[PDB]
């Protein structure tokens, strides 16, 4: 039995730019307030090879919880370049959406990241130097991997 | 009749087909494993099978089918248990000219259900109407799920599709604390709130001190004795993870009772762990009990239905299962193909009856 | 180079047995206990249990990846496609 | 110096069976070994937790409820928030 869960995780801007902001409207729920507040990290796995090249974006924290559905915005800084290896950064990748209640990572969400070209020309020919004001990402909404550990509250 | 209880359902205008192929009551194995020192209670199954299907056009004789629904009827001295094995669908219906937006499917295996408990039900005999819902690809019809148009609904979406299933069914009995009825569901893996928001909104809607929905395992309907080892307590059905379960957990026995798991509760604690119930999907057991007041010989007439001898049934159904519904052409001939089988091993040259539905409302 | 395509599933089915043989598994198990540095071993209903969750993990694990696949346009699934599936499960 | 490794036992059939009950169409020869990989830290990371509730239990076998206990602390995985 969890206090909080998540009802939906929409994505506003998509698909966008891959260096554009990322922009959630998430909707969960609470069945009682609470001591402590809610904490929400966005990782994004730049290289699937290693747990290494992962940047946390960015982490906003709500409190105190109203009881009841509740709606906010959640935005994010785009990753880092420098970060990421130039050959893994075009194609398919990760992002981790997490939350947490007073440091105890109860809800974990999985998004698939598919980073493409804007022209076919660019798709066909790709430059050995990335063109990143060319590069729109596309999140897939469909399936979110949700995965809710059991936690201790107050 | 069940090509008219059937028609009663379905919208106006809707016309379809359907064959409902059966089997003669005969001696098996008992559904409930044998307590220590008694011989197993005597128990015959009958098997079932609908098979609905259409027309992409009003003239000519091209058949599609459009759902199959397979139901197995266990009657022992005490106990008519309904199990629905398998059901799928090929997605053509979408050839049918003005589909109307409602569920047809739901309704068509509402009105099947409905008839076999109606047809099924004994004076004074407690029946039991349980099922098991996964969602899969595809069951029946092979390659039905290359079909574009086949929508195969989600882990939740095929729970809460069953629940509405079943939920009219027990409507039309009373309360239980004259004819009562109660509905038992069990998805392993989430706790009694969880689980609640898979009920039909009408449970939303109930008297508190008497439910119609709840979330847990009817025990104490089903064995007169709770003192019985736990073996003796859980239905052992074809093709279902329970069983399965049992069998490994029966291989601990040299007493009657397991070594590693002692209570029911134990039982259901440990099924929440098992390769089918958390393979990434969600799974939903379902029960409903229904106790009468105070706890050709065949009642279907229709020319849609045949009834073949076991080994002339399974030869039917397993026919029809090995096809192919990739695409349109393919299906219909699959449709074809099988009505002939159907209709030589009836010795007969048709079978099957056309249905139109009643329903204005 | 050893590249296979799976065999259609014509139809699928509801209970289903598992798909690792049970010696070896269990010399593995028997092995990663002794690595742990443990005196203690495992009943053959936990063993049991283990296979379960292992093949049901791996069940999704897979659908994970075959999901990456068809999101980089392929039919054939790679190493990075297991690696992705992994961490969008939530590992690290 | 080198001993065996038991997870190299865990034949390719048997792993190309999960995959197609996974849902995998075709599937590349350099896999497996990153597959034994990924099963071998899973069942790791469980008998560690099953073997240390057990050992605090004071208790010299592995029940299959320690198993089940371990596993709870593994999460749950599903698609989707209903």
């Amino acid at each position: 039995m969890s206090v909080v869960s998540l009802l939906g995780v929409k994505i506003v801007n998509n698909p966008a730019p891959f260096l554009a902001p990322y922009q959630f409207e998430i909707t969960f729920e609470c069945l009682e307030q609470l001591q402590k507040d809610l904490e929400w990290k966005l990782t994004y796995v730049g290289s699937a090879t290693s747990s290494e090249y992962d940047q946390e974006l960015d982490s906003l924290l709500v409190g105190p919880i109203p009881v009841g559905v509740n709606k906010f915005l959640f935005e994010a800084d785009a990753p880092d370049l420098k970060r990421i290896p130039t050959s893994e950064i075009l194609g398919v990748t990760v992002i981790l959406l997490t939350c947490s209640y007073d440091g105890r990572e109860f809800v974990r969400v999985g998004y698939y990241v598919n980073n493409e070209y804007d022209s076919e020309e660019l798709t066909q020919d790709p430059p050995a130097k990335p063109i990143i004001e060319r590069i729109r990402r596309n999140i897939l909404a469909e399936k979110p991997r949700v995965t809710r550990f059991a936690i201790k509250w107050d | 009749d069940l090509g008219d209880s059937l028609a009663k359902v379905l919208p106006t205008g809707v016309k379809v087909t359907i064959r409902h192929i059966s089997s003669a009551p005969s001696p098996c194995v008992a559904l409930f494993a044998a307590p220590p020192g008694e011989e197993p209670e005597s128990t015959f199954c009958e098997n079932h099978f609908l098979a609905v299907s259409i027309s992409p056009n009003e003239n000519e004789e091209s058949e599609v089918i459009i759902f199959g629904i397979e139901v197995l009827v266990y009657g022992t001295a005490h106990l008519t248990t309904i199990f629905v094995s398998k059901a799928d669908s090929t997605g053509y219906l979408h050839l049918l000219k003005n589909a109307p937006k409602v569920s047809l499917l739901r309704l068509i295996s509402n009105a099947f259900l409905s008839f076999l408990v109606q047809t099924h039900q004994r004076p004074g005999v407690r029946l039991m109407v349980s099922l098991f819902a996964r969602a899969q690809n595809q069951y029946l019809f092979p390659g039905s799920i290359e079909n574009p148009e086949k929508h195969v609904l989600d882990d939740r979406g095929l729970i809460k599709w069953w629940c509405r299933v079943i939920d009219p069914i027990l409507r039309e009995y009373e309360p239980e604390t004259k004819s009562s009825a109660t509905a038992f569901l069990i998805v392993p893996g989430c706790d009694k709130f969880e689980t609640r928001g898979f009920f039909p909104i009408t449970a939303r809607s109930d008297g508190k001190d008497r439910p119609r929905w709840l979330n847990s395992y009817p025990l104490h309907q089903l064995c007169d004795n709770p003192n019985a080892p736990p073996r003796c307590l859980v239905p052992r059905f074809p093709d279902d993870p329970k069983t399965r379960f049992l069998i490994d957990l029966d291989d601990e026995l040299p007493s009657g009772h397991w070594r590693s798991v002692k209570s029911l509760a134990q039982f259901w604690e440990m099924m929440s762990f098992r390769q089918e119930c958390s393979a990434g999907r969600l799974v939903g057991f379902l029960w409903l009990v229904i106790n009468p007041p105070g706890l050709f010989f065949w009642p279907d007439t229709g020319r849609g239905h045949a009834v073949l001898s076991e080994e002339d049934y399974k030869a039917a159904i397993n026919f029809l299962i090995d096809q192919d519904f990739n695409t349109k052409h393919k299906a219909i001939a699959s449709t074809k193909a099988w009505a002939e089988k159907v209709a030589s091993l009836a010795d007969q040259l048709w079978v099957g009856q056309r249905v139109e539905g009643r329903n204005a409302t | 180079p050893g590249t296979v395509a799976l065999r259609e599933i014509r139809r699928f089915q509801k209970s289903t047995e598992l798909l690792i043989r049970k010696l070896p598994f269990q010399r593995l198990v028997r092995e990663i206990a002794q690595d742990f540095k443990t005196d203690l071993r495992f009943q053959s209903s936990a063993i049991g249990a283990l296979q379960e969750s292992v093949e049901a993990y791996l069940v999704s694990l897979f659908e994970d990846t075959n999901l990456a696949a068809i999101h980089a346009k392929r039919v054939t699934i790679q190493k990075k496609d297991i690696k992705l599936a992994r961490r969008l499960r939530g590992e690290r | 110096k080198i001993l065996r490794d038991n997870i190299q036992g865990i034949t390719k059939p048997a792993i190309r069976r999960l995959a197609r009950r996974g849902g995998v169409k075709r599937i590349s020869g350099l896999i497996y070994e990153e597959v034994r990989a990924v099963l071998k830290s899973f069942l790791e990371s469980v008998i560690r937790d099953s073997v240390t509730y057990t050992e605090h239990a004071k208790r010299k076998t592995v029940t299959s409820l320690d198993v089940v206990y371990a596993l709870k602390r593994q999460g749950r995985t599903l698609y989707g928030f209903g």
